[PDB]
């Protein structure tokens, strides 16, 4: 059934899963028109799809063409999801294939399902974790192979860096979430955060910076510290 | 005109007799129903008194035999039997007539109910839908599952409904998933009409004989058939004109039936809703629209 607190360490067993998240599929700028009436502008988008064992990403680019001349594109960008995701799965070799996949939107529920008949036994499964994966826009490697695509492309990542070398699947994806949470509540200081240090440099292979254990520790409490500072700003607590 | 007798009544019972009921007591005169008309099929149905646990009856059609009900005190219930000697038979009639120990089946001339209820549901789709080939009448009950319910236990036993299912490969084409599960026409019209009804004549055979089976029995399973059958019909933006009127007659007349304080268990909120208000034939059933608000607007 639903994935939640009660049943977290799962995500860290030996069964393949994935997870998927919609949010940055489907991306629009809304402007005026000429005459005054309003009109979007879609820009390139992405699919989030997570191994959270192992950190491996396939960030499936969503590029602005597959719009052209469609209606409801709210709706389409699930199936269009779906469709992809149906398609990574049957790219992959079987003993690759994952076991469940967890969408992080419960409406991409039954457009996942019907694309993925052919695979009774891969198990579909929502969540009721918030989980922050709408900000992986804000990770600059991210956004610029995004932005700058010209075609449909599908880009490999490793969203751990080198992390697993030192530290447990477990504690790379609560790294990864609290990050992703801060840049979520205030980009411009998450950012200023890991980068206020010009001598630890994101190597050319990595997303994030080569911080030491000691230095993630500081790291990650200045993230901590943010949140509840934003949440303070926000709710006035 | 034709008649079922009943060899007597050892257990104090309410009697159906199609959209009819009435109560008959431990051991009276009670020798059966006559005047039954002739041209449909008929259900004759049962509820103990003393456990109205299974209500259970017998699908059948006077054409096709003489048919009896006598009650087994092994089984513990009135069984319906067929006598292949006809002389013995109208003998048997003529006198319980005679002795005027039958009820006659309450049609009043005006009403047309029972015709509307059953205008495309033909003995012999009942026979395939409830297999026991060495009678010419069907049993059904109150427990009675369905094929699919026992995919999801006894199969010699089971309702065998044609089985719908939205997400399943005969409901969706490979490369057509958004539009097949959005718009089911290929499943109504290609699948099911041309593939597996034939006709749209079965297919509403079949669609009233799951409600009938449902409001008469309380078949739990009878009552997600009709309303997969209606909900792939209103799915569907592509339905031939007279499939569309004739459904909104067919509804109409099985919620005008309907007892009005079982709504509750019989009618799926989530399915009527989606079919007057939200689907592509939110708009082609006006007169079931109509009765719907009316009686029902509570579940609405
Ligand atoms: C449908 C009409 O029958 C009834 O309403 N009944 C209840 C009262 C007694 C009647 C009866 O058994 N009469 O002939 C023997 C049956």
């Amino acid at each position: 059934g639903a994935m939640n607190s009660s049943n977290y360490a799962e995500l860290f067993n030996n069964d393949i899963k994935l997870f998927v998240d919609d949010t940055n599929v489907y991306r629009v700028t809304v402007h005026k028109t000429f005459e005054g009436n309003v009109a979007t502008k879609a820009i390139n988008g992405c699919i989030f799809t997570l191994n959270p064992k192992t950190g491996h990403l396939f960030l499936k680019i969503i590029h602005t063409s597959v719009w052209a001349g469609q209606k409801r594109l709210s709706q389409l960008a699930k199936w269009k999801t779906a469709e992809e995701v149906s398609a990574l799965v049957r790219s992959l070799p079987k003993e690759e294939q994952p076991k469940q996949i967890i969408v992080t939107r419960k409406a991409m529920l039954d457009p996942l399902e019907v694309h993925m008949l052919d695979f009774p036994n891969i198990a579909i499964r929502p969540t009721e974790l918030r989980l922050p994966f709408s900000a992986a826009m804000s990770i600059d490697k991210l956004s610029d192979v995004v932005m700058k695509a010209t075609e449909p492309q599908m880009v490999l990542f490793n969203i751990y860096d080198d992390w697993l070398d030192r530290i447990s699947s477990y504690t790379a994806f609560s790294r990864l979430t609290l990050l992703l949470r801060a840049l979520k509540t205030n980009e411009e200081s998450a950012k200023m955060i890991l980068l206020s240090d010009p001598t630890i440099t994101i190597k050319s292979y990595h997303l994030w910076p080569s911080f030491t254990d000691e230095q993630w520790i500081t790291i990650e409490s200045q993230m901590r510290d943010l949140i509840l500072t934003e949440y303070g700003r926000k709710y006035n607590v | 005109m034709n008649t079922v007798p009943f060899t007597s009544a050892p257990i104090e019972v309410t009697i159906g007799i199609d959209q009819y009921s009435f109560n008959v007591k431990e051991n009276q005169p009670f020798h059966g129903i006559k005047d039954i008309p002739i041209g449909h099929v008929h259900v004759i149905h049962f509820q103990h008194a003393d456990n109205s646990s299974m209500r259970y009856g017998y699908w059948f059609d006077c054409r096709m035999g003489n048919f009896y009900i006598q009650y087994d005190p092994k089984d513990g219930l009135y069984k319906m039997m067929e006598e292949r000697d006809g002389a013995k038979f109208e003998n048997i009639v003529h006198n319980f007539k005679e002795r005027q120990m039958m009820v006659s089946y309450p049609k009043i001339d005006e009403d047309d109910t029972w015709y509307n209820l059953t205008e495309f549901v033909q003995m012999d789709k009942i026979r395939k839908i409830v297999r026991k080939d060495e009678n010419q009448f069907s049993y059904v009950d109150s427990s009675m599952t369905t094929v699919q319910e026992n995919e999801l236990s006894d199969p010699a036993h089971s309702l065998n409904y044609t089985v719908i299912n939205f997400k399943s490969r005969e409901a969706i084409r490979p490369g057509h998933e958004m539009e097949d599960f959005l718009d089911k026409s290929y499943y109504l019209n290609t699948v099911m009409l041309q593939g597996i009804f034939k006709n749209s004549s079965n297919y509403f055979g079949e669609l009233q004989f799951a409600f009938l089976n449902a409001m008469f029995f309380g078949n739990y399973g009878s009552s997600l058939q009709w309303h997969a059958m209606i909900e792939l019909i209103c799915s569907s933006a592509t339905v031939p004109k007279h499939m569309l009127d004739k459904l909104d007659e067919i509804l109409y007349y099985q919620i005008k039936t309907l007892p009005e304080q079982y709504s509750d268990i019989l009618l799926n909120e989530r399915v009527w809703n989606i079919c007057l208000y939200s689907s592509f034939q939110k708009n082609s059933l006006h007169n079931t629209e109509k009765i719907m608000e009316n009686k029902y607007p509570e579940l609405l």
